[PDB]
C-alpha cells in the first residue's frame, strides 16, 4: 500500500455548509507590496532627511525651461 | 452536548475494583433493585458472557442477544420518552428555533414542573415582533396576544416521577431468563488458563463467586497498602 | 437533569479580607501592617481554593469567564502603566537640560533586556511543556535564578544613584516607573512559586494566565527601556 | 485562514546517526532546519534589532562624518 | 545490536571516550535521575498547592 | 493559539461545529438541511419540528463530539500547523539571538570609541566646551 | 428481522440513541482489548524509515514484510522464535476466511480450522512474553 | 589522545558529555530520560515537536551563562562606581515640605535623610550609637566583606 506522511500534507478546506468560512478574497493573509513600499519610502524619507538637510529650506530663485505653467515645471 | 464537559475516564468503563464483591446477589437481583454500579456490572458481566462465546452467537436472536448486552429494544412509547429527554437537555444550553406554532401543531415547551418561562418572538421576517415573555403552565392551551402563535406544555412526569434514561429502562425493559452462574465459570475456563487471562472480569467475578481471594494471583491483587 | 449553575449561597472571606483592609488604616504599627499582609495571602489563597473545587461543577463556561476576568485585569494594568507614562512625558519640556545625570543607555538596558528575554523564553518552555503534556524540574529554578539576578541588579542601581526623588520631576517619575515594574516583576514571583504539574491540563486557567502576564511584563519594560534609557 | 500546502521542499529524513556519517554540510543542514521549523520566525524575530541597529549605527555616516564635511559654517 | 543502559554511552562518535569522560557522562547520568530530581519530585509531589485546594474534601463516589 | 476562543480554539471541551471530511457524506455530514424540498401537503408532522436532537445530523454531531474524545493514536497536524502553535515562542528565541550576535556587537563598539572619543561614534562631536557622553539616539535629537 | 436499540454513552451525563444492535455488539467485542487485537502490516518503506528509529525492529519488521504477516507489535519482538507458528496462523486464518466466505447465506457452521497456532483462542492463549527493555552492553568499552 | 574516532567525532562527543546531542538524535534516549510518569504520554510526540522543544530549550540554557557574565559585569560596574560632582542645589532641587518618615512612621529613623540616602543615614546612624542605641549598618569596609564586588 502507498501512504503519505501526515507532517507535509495540506491544510483541511473550511466545509462548505450554509455557514462557510473564505478568507480568500480578504487579502490580510500576508503582508502586500503596498507595505514593502511604505517600508521603503520610510528608509528613504529616514536616509533622505539626514542626507540633505536644506532640503526643508529649498531655494526659491525659479529657472524654467518652458516657463512655470509647462508641466515639468510643476514637479 | 455543546454544553457538557470533557468524557471522564469513567464515561468509557468502571475500574474493576467498583465490582460488588458479592457476584452471586448480583446476577439475581431484579433491574428495578439494581444501584447505578450494580446495573453497569451486571449488564457488562452478562453482555461479555455472551459475546465471549463465538459459538453461541449466530443461533441467539436479536432480542436475546440485545437482553444479554442490556441494550433496549425501542419502541414508540420508549422512543418517545427518550426523544423528549434528548431535546430537554439540548435546550438547556441551546437555542429555541423551530416553526411557527398552530392549533394542529402547538409548539411543544418541554418541562419537568408545572410552570416554564416562555417567551414569543412572532414569526419569520417582518412578522417577527418584540420579545413577549408569559408562564407557560400545564392544561392550558396558550395564544400570544399578539401573533396568535399557539404554545403548550409537555410534562415529562410518570407515576411520581419524571422521564430519566433509568426510568425509561425500568419501566418498559422486562428481566428475561435469569442469569446462570455456570456461564459464567465456563466462559471463564475458555479465555482464562495457565496464568492467562484475557477475560478480566470473569476472572475477578469468579473470584468472588468463589468466595474472595481463591484464584490464582487475587489475594496479591486485593491487598493494597493505603 | 440538573441545574445549568450550582449557586454557591454563603461566603465568610469577603467580610475578613474587607476587615484585614481595614487594619491597614487603622493601625499604630507598621509591624502590624506587616503581619496583616501574612492574613490577607492567607485569606486570597482560600479564595483561589475554591475557584479550584468549583471544577468539580464539570461547567464549561467556567474556564471562558475566568479567562476574560483575566484579560480586564491585564487592560488596568497596561492603562496604570499609561498614567505613569502620561506623568512622565507632561513634564517632557522640562527634562534634560537640569544639573542631574539621567541615566545610561549602554550597561542597565542592555542587561535587563537579554536578563528579561530570558525570562520570556524559559515561559515559553513551560507553555511549549504544558502543551505536550511534559514537565521540566529544572525551568522553575531558571526562574528564580532570574527573578535573583533582577532584584541584585536594582537594589544597587537604586543604593548607588546619585540622584533622589526630591531632586526633580524627572527622577521622580524613573524611580517610579521603575518600581511600578518591579512590584509587577514580584507579583509575578507570588504566582509562578506554585507552578506545578496537573493532570487536568489544558483546563487549568493557571497556565494561560502565568503565560499571559509574563509577557505583559516583558513587554511593559521594553516601553520603559525606550522612554528612559534610550 | 487561507489553507496551503506546506512549503517545506528539503529532505524529510537524513536517516539514522551513526556517528555522524552521510551527512548533509553544517551550512546546507541550518538551511534545512530553518525552512522545517520556518523563515516567518527568523524575520519576524530579527526585524526590530536590525531596523534598530541599522539607524543608529547609519548614523556613523549620516550624522558623523556627512555633517563634518557639510557645515556651511 | 547491543543495548546500552540509557544515558551511559554515546552514538556520536564509535570511541566509548576516555576514563575521565566516562565518568562525567555516568556521574551526570546518575546525579540528574538519582539526586537532583529528588528535588522536583518532592516539589511535585509533597507540595502541590492544588491537591492542597482537595485536602479534607470527600472521596468522589 | 494560546488565547481559547468558543468558535475556532476551543480546546477546553473540543466541540466542533461540523464533523471531519474524512467520513462519507452517507455515514456523516453537516447539519445542514436548509436545502430541503417542499414538504407535501399530505405528510403529517409527527416530531416536534424543532431543531436538535431529532434531526439525524445533530445527534450524529452531539455523539461524534463525545466519541471522538478517545482515539487509539494521535491525528497528527501537518507542520504549518505545528508552526503556527509555537509562532510566539519561536519568534522570541530569534529576538534573544538577535539582541546577543548583533546589538551586542555594536553596542560595546560603541562604549569603546565613546572611551577614546568622549561621544558616540554615530554622533557629531561637540564644540561647546560641555563634558560627558551626550545623546545616543541621534535621530531622536 | 433486525430490533433497533437504544445505546447509551457517559456516566453520569449520558446521551441515548437508536442503534443496530449488531453495530453494538461489534463495538463492545472490539473493546475486548484481550482478546480482539490490533495487527500491523508493513510496507519496503515504512519499514526502511523504522530504522531510523529502532534498528533491531527494522530487521524484525522486514522478516514480517517478506513473508507478508500482520502481526502484533509485541510478537514482532519475538519473531525469530515465532516464525514458523506466525506461518502456520497465517495458512489456517486464510483457510477459515475462505470457507465462511464461501459458505451459502443461512449458513453459520463454524470453520474446520486449526485453533492450537491462532492467538487468542481458548486452544491458545498465547505466551507470557518476557521485557526485553533491558541493557545487555557495557559502557566502557 | 585517542586515534579511533576523527577529530569530528571527538569534539562532538565531548559536547556531549552530558547526553544532550545523544538524546537529540535519539527518540529513545529522549523518551527513556524522561521520569516514567511523563513517559506515558510520549509516544503522541512528532519528531518536529521533540526537535523543536529541544531546539528552544538548548537556545535558552545556552545563553543563561551569557545572562550571567553580563550580570556579573553590571555587579562589578555598580561594585566600583565612580564619584560624581556633587548637585548644586538648583531653583526646584531638594525641596521638602516634611520630614521623610513614611519607612518608619513610629520609629521616625533618619528623618532627615531620604529613604535610599545611604551615606546620610550612616552618619545618622553614628549619632544613634553616640546615643548608646544600636543600628545595624554601614560599619564593615567593602573590601573585607564577600560578594562586596569592589575587590581589586
Ligand atoms: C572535562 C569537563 C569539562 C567541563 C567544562 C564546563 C562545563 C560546565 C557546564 C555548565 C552548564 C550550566 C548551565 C546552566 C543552565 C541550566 C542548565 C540546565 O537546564 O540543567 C538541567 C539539568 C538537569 O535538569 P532536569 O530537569 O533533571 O532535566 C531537564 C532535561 O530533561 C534534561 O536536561 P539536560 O540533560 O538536557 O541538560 C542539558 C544542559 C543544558 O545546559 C547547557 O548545556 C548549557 C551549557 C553552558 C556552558 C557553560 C560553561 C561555563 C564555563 C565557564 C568557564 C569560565 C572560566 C573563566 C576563566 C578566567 C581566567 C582568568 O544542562 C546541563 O548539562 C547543566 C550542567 C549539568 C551539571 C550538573 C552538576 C553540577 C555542576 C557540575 C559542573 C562541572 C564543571 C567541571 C569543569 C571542569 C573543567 C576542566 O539540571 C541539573 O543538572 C540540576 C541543576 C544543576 C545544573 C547547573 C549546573 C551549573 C554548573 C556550572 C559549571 C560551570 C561553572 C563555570 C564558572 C566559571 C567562573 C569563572
Ligand atoms: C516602537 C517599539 C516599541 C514597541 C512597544 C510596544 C508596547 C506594547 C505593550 C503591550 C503590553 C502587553 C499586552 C499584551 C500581553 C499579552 C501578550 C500575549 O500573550 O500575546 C500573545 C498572544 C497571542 O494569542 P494567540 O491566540 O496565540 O494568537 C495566535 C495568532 O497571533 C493569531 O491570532 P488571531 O489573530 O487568530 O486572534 C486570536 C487572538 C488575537 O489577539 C491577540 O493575539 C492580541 C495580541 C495583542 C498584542 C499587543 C499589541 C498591541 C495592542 C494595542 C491595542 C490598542 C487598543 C486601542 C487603544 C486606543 C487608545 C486611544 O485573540 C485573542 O487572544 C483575544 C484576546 C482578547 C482581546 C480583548 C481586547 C479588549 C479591548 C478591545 C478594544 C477596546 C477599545 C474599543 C474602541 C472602539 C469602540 C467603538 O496574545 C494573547 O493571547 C493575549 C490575550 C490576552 C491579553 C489581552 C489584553 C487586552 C487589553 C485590552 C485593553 C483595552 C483598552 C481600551 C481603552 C484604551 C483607551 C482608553
Ligand atoms: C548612491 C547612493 C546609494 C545609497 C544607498 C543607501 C542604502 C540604504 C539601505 C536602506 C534599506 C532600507 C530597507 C527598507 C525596506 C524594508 C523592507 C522590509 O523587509 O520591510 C519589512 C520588514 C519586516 O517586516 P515583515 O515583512 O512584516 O516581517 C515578516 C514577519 O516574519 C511576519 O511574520 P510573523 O508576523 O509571523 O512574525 C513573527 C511574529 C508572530 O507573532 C506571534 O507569534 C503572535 C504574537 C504577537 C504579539 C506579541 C505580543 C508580545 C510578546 C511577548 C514576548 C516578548 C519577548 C521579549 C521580551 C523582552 C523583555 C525585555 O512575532 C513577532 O515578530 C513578535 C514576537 C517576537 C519578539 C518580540 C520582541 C519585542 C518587539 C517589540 C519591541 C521592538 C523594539 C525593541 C528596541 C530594542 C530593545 C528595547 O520591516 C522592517 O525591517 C522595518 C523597516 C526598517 C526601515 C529602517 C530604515 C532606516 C535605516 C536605514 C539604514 C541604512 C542607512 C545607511 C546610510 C545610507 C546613506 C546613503
Ligand atoms: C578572562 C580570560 C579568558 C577566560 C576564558 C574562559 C573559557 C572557558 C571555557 C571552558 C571550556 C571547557 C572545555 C572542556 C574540555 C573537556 C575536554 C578535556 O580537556 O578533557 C581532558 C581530559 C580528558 O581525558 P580522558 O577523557 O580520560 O581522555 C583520554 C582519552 O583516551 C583520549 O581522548 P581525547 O583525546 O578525546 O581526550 C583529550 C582531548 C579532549 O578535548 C578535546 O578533544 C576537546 C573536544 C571538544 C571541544 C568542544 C569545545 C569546548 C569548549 C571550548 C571553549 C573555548 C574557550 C575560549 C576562551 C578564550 C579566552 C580568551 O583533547 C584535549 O584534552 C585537549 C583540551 C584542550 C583544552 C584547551 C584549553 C585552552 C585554554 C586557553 C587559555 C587562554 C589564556 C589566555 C590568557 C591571555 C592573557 C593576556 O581530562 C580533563 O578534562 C582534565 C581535567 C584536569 C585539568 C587540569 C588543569 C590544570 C591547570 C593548572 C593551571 C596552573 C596555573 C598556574 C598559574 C601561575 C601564575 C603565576
Ligand atoms: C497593592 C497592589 C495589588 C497587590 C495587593 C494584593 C491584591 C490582591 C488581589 C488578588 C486578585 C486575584 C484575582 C484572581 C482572578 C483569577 C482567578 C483564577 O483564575 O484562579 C484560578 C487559577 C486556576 O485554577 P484552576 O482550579 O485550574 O481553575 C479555576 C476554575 N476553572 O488558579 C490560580 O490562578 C492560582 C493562583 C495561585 C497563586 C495565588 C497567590 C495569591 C497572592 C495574593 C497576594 C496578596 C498580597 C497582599 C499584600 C498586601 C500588602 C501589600
Ligand atoms: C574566504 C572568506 C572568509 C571570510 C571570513 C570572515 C570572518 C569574519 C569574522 C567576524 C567576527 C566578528 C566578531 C565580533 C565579536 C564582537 C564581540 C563583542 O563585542 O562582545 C561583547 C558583547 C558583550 O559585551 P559588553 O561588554 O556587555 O558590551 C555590550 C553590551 N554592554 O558580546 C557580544 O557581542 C556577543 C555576541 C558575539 C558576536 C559574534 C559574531 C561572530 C561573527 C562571525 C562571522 C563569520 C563570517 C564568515 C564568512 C565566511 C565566508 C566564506
Ligand atoms: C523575609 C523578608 C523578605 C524581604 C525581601 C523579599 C520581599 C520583598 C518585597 C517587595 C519589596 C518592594 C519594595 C517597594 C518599595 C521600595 C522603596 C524605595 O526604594 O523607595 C525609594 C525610591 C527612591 O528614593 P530615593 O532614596 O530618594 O532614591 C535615591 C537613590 N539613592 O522611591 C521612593 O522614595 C518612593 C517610595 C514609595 C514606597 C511605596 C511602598 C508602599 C509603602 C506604603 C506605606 C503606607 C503606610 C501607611 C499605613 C498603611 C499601611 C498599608
Ligand atoms: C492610537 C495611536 C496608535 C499609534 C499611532 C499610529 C499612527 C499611524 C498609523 C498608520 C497605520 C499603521 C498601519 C499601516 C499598515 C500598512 O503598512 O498598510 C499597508 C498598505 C498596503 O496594504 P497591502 O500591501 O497589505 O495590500 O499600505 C497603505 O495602504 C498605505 C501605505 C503604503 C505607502 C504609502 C505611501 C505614502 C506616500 C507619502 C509621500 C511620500 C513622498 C516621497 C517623495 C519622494
Ligand atoms: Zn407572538
Amino acid at each position: 500500500y502507498k501512504t503519505e506522511n501526515p507532517l507535509y500534507k495540506d491544510d483541511e478546506p473550511f466545509a462548505k455548509t450554509c455557514h462557510t468560512f473564505d478568507y480568500t478574497r480578504e487579502g490580510t493573509e500576508k503582508n502586500g507590496l503596498g507595505y514593502y513600499c511604505l517600508m521603503g519610502l520610510w528608509a528613504s524619507i529616514f536616509i533622505w532627511d539626514s542626507l540633505y538637510t536644506g532640503a526643508t529650506m529649498p531655494t526659491g530663485v525659479h529657472r524654467y525651461v518652458w516657463g512655470p505653467y509647462f508641466p515639468t515645471a510643476w514637479f | 452536548y455543546r454544553h457538557w464537559h470533557r468524557m471522564s475516564e469513567d464515561d468509557w468503563a468502571l475500574p474493576l475494583d467498583s465490582m460488588p464483591e458479592d457476584v452471586k446477589t448480583l446476577m439475581a437481583t431484579p433491574q428495578t433493585e439494581r444501584g447505578f454500579v450494580e446495573d453497569y456490572w451486571y449488564n457488562r458481566i452478562r453482555g461479555e458472557a455472551t459475546l465471549l462465546d463465538p459459538e453461541a452467537l449466530p443461533s441467539k436472536s436479536y432480542i436475546a442477544l440485545a437482553r444479554d448486552m442490556g441494550l433496549q429494544i425501542v419502541d414508540e412509547p420508549s422512543s418517545h420518552m427518550m426523544g423528549l429527554i434528548e431535546l430537554y437537555e439540548y435546550l438547556r444550553g441551546a437555542s429555541f428555533v423551530g416553526p411557527f406554532g398552530t392549533i394542529e401543531n402547538p409548539v411543544l415547551v418541554p418541562a419537568v414542573g408545572q410552570e416554564r418561562v416562555v417567551a414569543c418572538t412572532g414569526g419569520v421576517g417582518d412578522e417577527e415582533h418584540f420579545t413577549l415573555w408569559f408562564r407557560c403552565r400545564e392544561g392550558f392551551m396558550y395564544r400570544c396576544g399578539e401573533c396568535d402563535q399557539i404554545f403548550m406544555l409537555v410534562r415529562l412526569y410518570y407515576e411520581d416521577r419524571y422521564w430519566t434514561q433509568t426510568l425509561v429502562r425500568d419501566t418498559f425493559m422486562s428481566d428475561g431468563d435469569m442469569f446462570d452462574l455456570k456461564t459464567l465459570e465456563r466462559v471463564h475456563k475458555m479465555w482464562n488458563k495457565d496464568e492467562m487471562v484475557r477475560w478480566e472480569v470473569g476472572y475477578w467475578a469468579q473470584d468472588y463467586v468463589l468466595g474472595k481471594g481463591v484464584l490464582p494471583g487475587m489475594v496479591e491483587e486485593h491487598t493494597r497498602v493505603n | 437533569f440538573e441545574l445549568n449553575i450550582n449557586i454557591i449561597n454563603y461566603n465568610y472571606l469577603g467580610i475578613i479580607i474587607t476587615v484585614i483592609i481595614s487594619i491597614y488604616i487603622y493601625n499604630n504599627s507598621n509591624i502590624i501592617s506587616v503581619y496583616n499582609s501574612n492574613l490577607l495571602l492567607i485569606n486570597i489563597n482560600i479564595w483561589m481554593k475554591y475557584n479550584i473545587l468549583d471544577m468539580l461543577n464539570l461547567n464549561v463556561l467556567d474556564y471562558k469567564i475566568l479567562l476574560w476576568i483575566v484579560v480586564i485585569i491585564i487592560s488596568n494594568e497596561i492603562l496604570l502603566f499609561v498614567s505613569f507614562y502620561w506623568i512622565y512625558y507632561h513634564n517632557y519640556i522640562n527634562y534634560y537640560h537640569v544639573n542631574i545625570l539621567i541615566l545610561n543607555s549602554y550597561n542597565i538596558v542592555y542587561n535587563n533586556i537579554i536578563l528579561l528575554t530570558l525570562l520570556s523564553t524559559i515561559v515559553n518552555i513551560k507553555f511549549y511543556n504544558y502543551i505536550l503534556s511534559y514537565y521540566k524540574y529544572i525551568l522553575s529554578y531558571l526562574i528564580y535564578y532570574n527573578n535573583y539576578m533582577f532584584n541584585n541588579k536594582i537594589i544597587l542601581e537604586y543604593k548607588n544613584n546619585s540622584n533622589y526623588t526630591n531632586d526633580s520631576v524627572y527622577m521622580t517619575s524613573y524611580f517610579y516607573i521603575i518600581l511600578l515594574h518591579y512590584i509587577h516583576i514580584y507579583d509575578s514571583i507570588i504566582l509562578i512559586v506554585v507552578y506545578n504539574y496537573v493532570n487536568y491540563k489544558n483546563i487549568n486557567n493557571y497556565y494561560i494566565n502565568i503565560n499571559i502576564y509574563y509577557h505583559l511584563i516583558e513587554v511593559l519594560y521594553i516601553v520603559i527601556s525606550i522612554l528612559l534609557y534610550l | 485562514h487561507i489553507p496551503h500546502p506546506v512549503k517545506y521542499v528539503g529532505p524529510r529524513r537524513y536517516g539514522r546517526y551513526v556517528y555522524g556519517m552521510n551527512r548533509p554540510p553544517v551550512l546546507r543542514q541550518v538551511k534545512d532546519w530553518i525552512d522545517w521549523t520556518g523563515w516567518n520566525s527568523v524575520f519576524g524575530g530579527f526585524s526590530f534589532q536590525v531596523a534598530f541597529g541599522l539607524m543608529i549605527v547609519s548614523g556613523v555616516y549620516l550624522n558623523n562624518y556627512r555633517a563634518t564635511h557639510t557645515l556651511y559654517y | 545490536v547491543t543495548r546500552y543502559p540509557s544515558g551511559t554511552r554515546t552514538i556520536m562518535s564509535p570511541y566509548p571516550g576516555g576514563p575521565v569522560y566516562q565518568w562525567l557522562r555516568i556521574n551526570y547520568n546518575y546525579f540528574k535521575r538519582y539526586q537532583w530530581r529528588r528535588v522536583g519530585r518532592w516539589q511535585m509531589r509533597s507540595w502541590c498547592y492544588w491537591k492542597a485546594a482537595f485536602y479534607g474534601v470527600p472521596e468522589w463516589n | 493559539k494560546h488565547f481559547f476562543t468558543d468558535g475556532a480554539n476551543d480546546y477546553v471541551t473540543g466541540w466542533e461545529n461540523t464533523p471531519p471530511l474524512k467520513f462519507p457524506a452517507s455515514v456523516m455530514k453537516p447539519c445542514d438541511y436548509s436545502m430541503t424540498k417542499p414538504i407535501p401537503k399530505h405528510w403529517k408532522l409527527r416530531g416536534s419540528g424543532i431543531h436538535g436532537p431529532e434531526n439525524t445530523d445533530l445527534m450524529k454531531l452531539v455523539l461524534w463530539n463525545r466519541l471522538k474524545q478517545k482515539r487509539p493514536q494521535r491525528e497528527v497536524p501537518n507542520i504549518n500547523y505545528l508552526k503556527d502553535s509555537i509562532r510566539l515562542e519561536l519568534s522570541v528565541n530569534w529576538w534573544l539571538m538577535s539582541c546577543i550576535f548583533l546589538w551586542g556587537p555594536w553596542l560595546h563598539w560603541g562604549q569603546e570609541y565613546q572611551k577614546v572619543h568622549e561621544q558616540p561614534p554615530w554622533a557629531m562631536k561637540r564644540i561647546d566646551g560641555l563634558r560627558g557622553e551626550g545623546y545616543f539616539t541621534w535621530f531622536l535629537e | 428481522q433486525v430490533p433497533d436499540v437504544f445505546a447509551t454513552f457517559g456516566w453520569e451525563r449520558r446521551l441515548t440513541v437508536i442503534h443496530h444492535p449488531g453495530v453494538m455488539a461489534i463495538s463492545k467485542l472490539l473493546d475486548q482489548r484481550t482478546v480482539v487485537k490490533p495487527r500491523a502490516t508493513f510496507n519496503q518503506e515504512l519499514v526502511e524509515e523504522i530504522g531510523d528509529y529502532d534498528e533491531d525492529l527494522q530487521r524484525k519488521a522486514q522478516v514480517a514484510l517478506d513473508n507478508g504477516l500482520a502481526i502484533e507489535w509485541r510478537v514482532l519482538d519475538f519473531i525469530d522464535d515465532e516464525l514458523p507458528r506466525l506461518l502456520a496462523e497465517k495458512r489456517e486464518i486464510e483457510k477459515a476466511r475462505e470457507q465462511v466466505m464461501s459458505k451459502a447465506p443461512g449458513d453459520y457452521t463454524q470453520p474446520v480450522f486449526d485453533s492450537s497456532v491462532v492467538v487468542p483462542t481458548p486452544a491458545n492463549l498465547g505466551r507470557n512474553y518476557p521485557t526485553l527493555n533491558l541493557p545487555s552492553g557495557d559502557p566502557t568499552e | 589522545i585517542s586515534t579511533s574516532e576523527t577529530l569530528n567525532q571527538k569534539i562532538l562527543r565531548w559536547l556531549d558529555v552530558t547526553g544532550m546531542l545523544t538524546r537529540w538524535h535519539s527518540r529513545r534516549e529522549f523518551i527513556l530520560d524522561m521520569d516514567p510518569y511523563f513517559r506515558k504520554n510520549s509516544g503522541m510526540w512528532t519528531e518536529w515537536e521533540r526537535k523543536t522543544l529541544l531546539f528552544l530549550f538548548y537556545c535558552c540554557t545556552l545563553a543563561t551563562p551569557y545572562s550571567a557574565y553580563l550580570d556579573l559585569q553590571e555587579l562589578k560596574h555598580q561594585g566600583t562606581k565612580p564619584p560624581r560632582p556633587v548637585s548644586l542645589e538648583s531653583r526646584f532641587m531638594n525641596q521638602r515640605r516634611y520630614d521623610f518618615t513614611w519607612m518608619h512612621p513610629q520609629d521616625k529613623f533618619c528623618s532627615e535623610c531620604r529613604p535610599v540616602e545611604l551615606e546620610c543615614k550612616k552618619m545618622c546612624f553614628d549619632r544613634y550609637r553616640s546615643m548608646d542605641y544600636r543600628m545595624y549598618g554601614f560599619q564593615r569596609p567593602r573590601i573585607q566583606t564577600y560578594y562586596s564586588f569592589s575587590t581589586c
